[PDB]
C-alpha cells in the first residue's frame, strides 16, 4: 500500500528524530514535531515507487556540543539487509570522519552482516533498528522512568560520595531497549528517575554491563 | 507543590502513608494547651513560616552536604515536606486551629 | 493651539482677547458667551451655582465633560465604522472630516479629526495633500491614512522606506562582522521564517500592507538600490518581504508577484538547505515558462536566484551533487540535474549583469568550465579517496594541474565552485586537502573570496582546526598564500584575519602570534574596527 | 542549447585513468579486508 | 502498540516477560509491583 506505509514512515521518522534529540544531538524543533501533512509535502506522499522512496529521507544529524561529531540514519530498501549494503553504507562513512551510523532494518538482517558489525566497532560505531522497534517511543510509556545519562566525572563523584566500587551497583544489560535507546555502552552508568509513592521521588543508579 | 503532587498523584488518590500523624498531633496541642477556638490567638504567621522552615532542615536521612547527597535527602522527605507545608500553613494555623 | 476655530464660528482666544481689549465690561459678554453659545441646557445652568458652592470652579466639570463629549464621539464614529449602510455611512463620515479639518490646527480637538481619518477608508485628496505638509498631522495619523498617502507619493513613501533599508544594512554588517566564530551560528544559520520575522522585515510587511502599487514600488526602489550599490542584501529583503507576504496570505501581491512560484521554490529550497531534484526540475520549468514578450520578468528571477542565502544553497547542493558524481564515478558532462544547478548559479551570478545591461537574456556558459575545471575537482577528491585506501592499504597527492588553477584565476563560476569546494574539505577538518588548494586559493576570479560573506564561511570552517592552527607552519602559509594577499589591501580581509586570530590566538604559537600581531598591525587609513580588534587582542593575550 | 564536445581532454582522461586506479585499489583493499 | 487509535502510554501487557523484552528492566519492574499489588490486595487485605 502507500497511504498506510506513508504514515509508517512518518512514524519511524518521528522516532528517530525524538531519539536523536534525547540522545543530545541538534535536532531543529519544526522537524520534532513536524505532522503527516508537511511530510507529505516536504518527501513526496508516493513512497511505493515514488518520490519519497528510500535513501532519500536518511538522515545526517551534528551533535549539539560538539559540530565536529555527526551520526547517519540509513533505511536500507531490501528487507533483509546484507553484506553487501552494510559494506557499502561502511565505505561512505568512509569519505566522512564521523564512524557513527544508525540503520533502520526491515527485517532481520544476516548473520554475516551482524558478526562484521560488531566487529567493526572499535573504529565505526553502528546500530541495527527493526522498524517495527521504532513504530513507537517506548520512554513516552508510563511504565518506563526518566533515564540521564551521566558523564564519567559525576559517576566517579557518586563513586566516591557512597564509597563503593562500580560492580556493587544495579545492573543493567546493554541488550535493553532503553539502553539501545540512549545508545550506551559497557561500563557507562546511567541515572534513573522515578516517583516513588512514599518518599516522592526516588533516584536509582544503573550500571551497563 | 500542588503540582507535584498531582503529578506524582494521578487518579486523584489522597490516601497516603507518613510518619507522623499531624493532625492528630494539632489536636493533642489543642485539647493539652486549652486553646478555645473561638478568641483571637497570639501567633505571628512569620513564627509558623519560621518554624516550619527551620523544622524541614532537622528532619534529614541522607547526612551530608555535597550537592547529590542535598538532592537524595531532598527527595527523601519530599513528600512529607508537601504534607507538612500543606497542614502548616499560616492561613490553617489561624483560621482552623 | 486654536488655530481654525474661526472658520466654523466658534471663537478662539485671539478674537476673545481681540474683544476683550476694547469692551469695558467683560464680565456681560463673557455670561453670555458660556451661557448662550455654551451649553444651551437648563440643567448645567442649574448645577452651576452647587458647583461653585463646593468650591471646584467650573472649569473642572466643563474639561470633564467636554473630554467625555470627545470620547463619546470617538466611540460612537468607531461604532459607525462598522454599522449602519456602508456608503451612506462612509459620506457621512467624510462630511465630518471636512468639517473638522477646520479644527484639525487645534490639539484638544486634533485626535478627534484624527481618529475620523482613520476610520474613512479613503480620505479626499486636498485632505491628504494638506495632512501631507505637517509632520505633527502626518505623524499622529493611523496605518491606514498612511496607505493611502503613500500610493501617490513616490519621494515620501522612498524616503520613509530608507532608514529601514539602511538598519538592515547595519545590521546584515553587524552579522558578517561578528565575533562568534561558531559552526551552529553562521550569516546563514537562521532558518528563512526566522530571518522573515525580524524588526526590519516585520516593519517592511507592516508598512507596505495590502498594496499592490506600494509593494511594486518598494521592489522597484530595491532594484535601483542594488544596481546603484552593488549590495546584495537587497534581493535577500526583496526576496524576505516577498516570502512574508505570501506567509500573511496577501494575494494581491502574490498575484502580481509572476515570480511567486519560483521564490517560493527557492524559499523552500533555502529553509530546506538542499536543491532537490524534483525542486530543481520545478525551478527549470518555471524558468523556462516566462513566454516570449516578457522577459523583463526573467530579470526579477535573476535579481531573487542573486540572494546570498540562495547562492549559499545552491552552491553547497552543487557541491554535494559533485561529490554524489564522483561517488558515482560519474563523469560532470553526463548529468543534467549538474547542468541545471551551474546554469542557476550562473544565473544568480550574473543578475546583476542582466540588470544593468537590460539585455533580458540568459547569459552564455562556456563549455570548458564543465569539461575541465569539474574533473579537476572530481580527481581532486579521488585522490584523497586514493590516499586513504593506500592508507588502509598495505605521500599525499597534493599535486596542483595548472588548468585548475587557471580556471579558478580567470572564471568566476569555477572561482565560486571551487571555494565552496575548499569550504567543503576544510570542514571535514582535512589540512591535507586544503593546503593542496591553497595554491588555487592565491589568486581567484571576481574577488569573491576577499568577499565577506566567503571569509566568515572560511573563519567559521577553520575553526574546527584549531589543533592545526597549533603548528607555526601551517598558520604561515595559510595566512601568506590567502590572507597577507588582500588583507594589507582589503579592510574586510583584514578585519576578518583578525576576527580568526583572536579567536584561535592561544592555540597559535608565540612567535607566529607575534608574526600575525605586527605584519597585521592596523594602519590609520584603516577603519577603526581593525584598531579595536587589535585592542581587545592586546588585552585577551596577556 | 549549448555545444558539449565529446571528444575527451586531459583533464577527461586523467579522471578516468583516476576512477579506474580507484577501481583497482578498493578492490585490492576489499579483497585484503574480507580474508 | 504500534496500531493506529491505540494509546501507546496507557497500554499495558500483564506479562512480565513480554514488557521485559519491549519497554525494558524498570519498566518489568513497575509492572510487577503493580501485578503483587493487585494480587495482594485483591481480597481486601493491605501490605506496605
Amino acid at each position: 500500500d502507500d497511504e498506510e506505509e506513508t504514515y509508517r514512515l512518518w512514524k519511524i521518522r518521528k522516532t528517530i528524530m525524538q531519539l536523536c534529540h534525547d540522545r543530545g544531538y541538534l535536532v531543529t524543533q519544526d522537524e520534532l514535531d513536524q505532522t503527516l501533512e508537511e511530510f507529505k509535502a516536504q518527501f513526496g506522499d508516493k513512497p511505493s515507487e515514488g518520490r519519497p522512496r528510500r535513501t532519500d529521507l536518511t538522515v545526517l544529524v551534528a551533535h549539539n556540543d560538539d559540530p565536529t561529531d555527526q551520526m547517519f540514519v540509513f533505511f536500507p530498501e531490501e528487507p533483509k539487509v546484507g553484506i553487501k549494503t552494510i559494506k557499502v553504507y561502511c565505505q561512505r562513512m568512509q569519505e566522512e570522519n564521523i564512524t557513527r551510523a544508525l540503520i533502520v532494518v526491515q527485517q532481520g538482517m544476516t548473520p554475516s552482516a551482524k558478526q562484521s558489525l560488531v566487529d567493526m566497532a572499535p573504529k565505526y560505531i553502528l546500530e541495527q533498528f527493526l522498524q517495527q522497534e521504532l513504530l513507537i517511543n517506548i520512554t513516552e510509556h508510563e511504565l518506563v522512568p526518566e533515564h540521564v545519562v551521566m558523564t564519567k566525572e559525576e559517576v566517579t563523584e557518586l563513586l566516591a560520595r557512597y564509597k563503593l566500587r562500580e560492580n556493587q551497583l544495579p545492573r543493567i544489560q546493554a541488550g535493553d531497549p532503553v539502553a539501545r535507546y540512549f545508545g550506551i555502552k559497557r561500563g557507562q552508568v546511567v541515572k534513573i528517575i522515578r516517583p516513588s509513592e512514599t518518599a516522592g521521588r526516588y533516584i536509582t543508579y544503573r550500571l551497563v554491563q | 507543590d500542588r503540582e507535584v503532587l498531582r503529578v506524582i498523584f494521578p487518579t486523584g488518590d489522597s490516601k497516603v502513608v507518613l510518619p507522623c500523624n499531624l493532625l492528630r498531633m494539632i489536636w493533642n496541642a489543642q485539647k493539652i494547651f486549652h486553646i478555645n477556638p473561638r478568641l483571637p490567638s497570639d501567633l505571628h504567621p512569620i513564627k509558623v513560616v519560621e518554624g516550619v522552615k527551620e523544622l524541614s532542615k532537622k528532619l534529614v536521612i541522607v547526612n551530608g552536604d555535597d550537592p547529590l547527597s542535598r538532592q537524595a535527602q531532598e527527595n527523601a522527605t519530599l513528600l512529607f515536606n508537601i504534607h507538612l507545608r500543606s497542614t502548616l500553613c499560616s492561613r490553617r494555623m489561624a483560621e482552623e486551629f | 493651539m486654536f488655530a481654525g476655530l474661526q472658520d466654523l464660528g466658534v471663537a478662539n482666544g485671539e478674537d476673545l482677547k481681540e474683544t476683550l481689549t476694547n469692551c469695558t465690561e467683560p464680565l456681560k459678554a463673557i455670561e453670555q458667551f458660556q451661557t448662550e453659545n455654551g451649553v444651551l441646557l437648563p440643567s448645567l445652568q442649574s448645577a452651576l451655582p452647587f458647583l461653585d458652592l463646593h468650591g471646584t470652579p467650573r472649569l473642572e466639570f466643563h474639561q470633564s465633560v467636554f473630554d467625555e463629549l470627545r470620547d463619546k464621539l470617538l466611540e460612537r464614529v468607531s461604532a459607525i465604522a462598522s454599522e449602519g449602510k456602508a456608503e451612506e455611512r462612509y459620506k457621512k463620515l467624510e462630511d465630518l472630516l471636512e468639517k473638522s479639518f477646520s479644527l484639525v490646527k487645534m490639539p484638544s480637538l486634533q485626535p478627534v479629526v484624527m481618529c475620523v481619518m482613520k476610520h474613512l477608508p479613503k480620505v479626499p485628496e486636498k485632505k491628504l495633500k494638506l495632512v501631507m505638509a505637517d509632520k505633527e498631522l502626518y505623524r499622529a495619523c493611523a496605518v491606514e491614512v498612511k496607505r493611502q498617502i503613500w500610493q501617490d507619493n513616490q519621494a515620501l513613501f522612498g524616503d520613509e522606506v530608507s532608514p529601514l533599508l539602511k538598519q538592515y544594512i547595519l545590521e546584515k554588517e553587524s552579522a558578517l562582522f561578528s565575533t562568534e566564530l561558531s559552526v551552529l551560528h553562521n550569516f546563514f544559520s537562521p532558518s528563512p521564517k526566522t530571518r522573515r520575522q525580524g524588526e526590519v522585515v516585520q516593519r517592511l510587511t507592516r508598512m507596505v500592507g495590502k498594496n499592490v502599487k506600494l509593494y511594486d514600488m518598494v521592489l522597484q526602489f530595491l532594484r535601483t538600490l542594488f544596481l546603484r550599490t552593488r549590495n546584495v542584501h537587497y534581493c535577500t529583503l526583496r526576496a524576505e518581504l516577498l516570502m512574508s507576504l505570501h506567509d500573511l496570505d496577501v494575494g494581491e501581491i502574490c498575484t502580481v508577484d509572476p515570480c511567486h512560484k519560483f521564490t517560493w521554490c527557492l524559499d523552500a529550497c533555502i529553509r530546506e538547505r538542499f536543491v532537490d531534484s524534483k525542486r530543481a526540475r520545478e525551478l527549470q520549468g518555471f524558468l523556462d515558462g516566462v513566454k516570449k514578450g516578457q522577459e523583463q520578468v526573467l530579470g526579477d528571477l535573476s535579481m531573487i536566484l542573486c540572494d546570498p542565502f540562495a547562492i549559499n544553497t545552491l552552491a553547497l547542493s552543487t557541491v554535494r551533487h559533485l561529490q554524489e558524481l564522483v561517488g558515482q564515478e560519474t563523469l560532470p558532462r553526463d548529468s543534467p540535474d549538474l547542468l541545471l544547478l551551474l546554469r542557476l548559479l550562473a544565473l544568480g551570478q550574473g543578475a546583476w549583469d542582466m540588470i544593468d545591461s537590460q539585455v533580458f537574456k540568459e547569459p552564455k556558459m562556456e563549455v570548458e568550465l564543465i569539461t575541465r575545471f569539474l574533473p579537476m575537482l572530481m580527481s581532486f577528491l579521488v585522490d584523497d579517496y586514493t590516499f586513504n585506501v593506500d592508507q588502509k592499504l598495505p605521500s599525499y597527492p597534493n599535486t596542483l594541474p595548472e588548468s585548475f588553477t587557471k580556471f579558478l584565476q580567470e572564471q568566476r563560476m569555477a572561482c565560486e565552485v571551487g571555494l565552496y569546494y575548499v569550504l567543503h574539505i576544510t570542514k571535514q577538518r582535512n589540512k591535507n586537502a586544503l593546503l593542496r588548494l591553497l595554491p588555487g586559493l592565491v589568486e581567484t576570479f571576481g574577488d569573491l573570496a576577499f568577499g565577506d560573506i566567503f571569509l566568515h564561511l572560511l573563519t567559521g570552517n577553520l575553526a574546527l582546526l584549531a589543533d592545526e592552527f597549533a603548528l607555526e607552519d601551517f598558520c604561515s602559509s595559510l595566512f601568506d598564500g590567502f590572507f597577507l594577499t588582500a588583507s594589507p589591501r582589503k579592510e574586510n580581509v583584514h578585519r576578518h584575519a583578525l576576527r580568526l586570530l583572536i579567536h584561535l590566538h592561544p592555540r597559535v604559537a608565540p612567535s607566529k602570534l607575534e608574526a600575525l600581531q605586527k605584519a597585521l598591525e592596523p594602519t590609520g587609513q584603516s577603519g577603526e574596527a581593525v584598531k579595536e580588534l587589535y585592542s581587545q587582542l592586546g588585552e585577551k593575550l596577556e | 542549447m549549448l555545444v558539449i564536445p565529446p571528444g575527451l581532454s586531459e583533464e577527461e582522461e586523467a579522471l578516468q585513468k583516476k576512477f579506474n586506479k580507484l577501481k583497482k585499489k578498493k578492490k585490492a583493499l576489499l579483497a585484503l579486508k574480507k580474508q | 502498540l504500534s496500531e493506529k487509535d491505540v494509546d501507546p502510554v496507557r497500554t499495558t501487557s500483564n506479562d512480565i516477560v513480554e514488557i521485559f523484552t519491549v519497554l525494558g528492566i524498570e519498566a518489568v519492574r513497575k509492572a510487577l509491583e503493580r501485578e503483587l499489588y493487585h494480587v495482594i490486595s485483591f481480597d481486601g487485605s493491605y501490605v506496605n
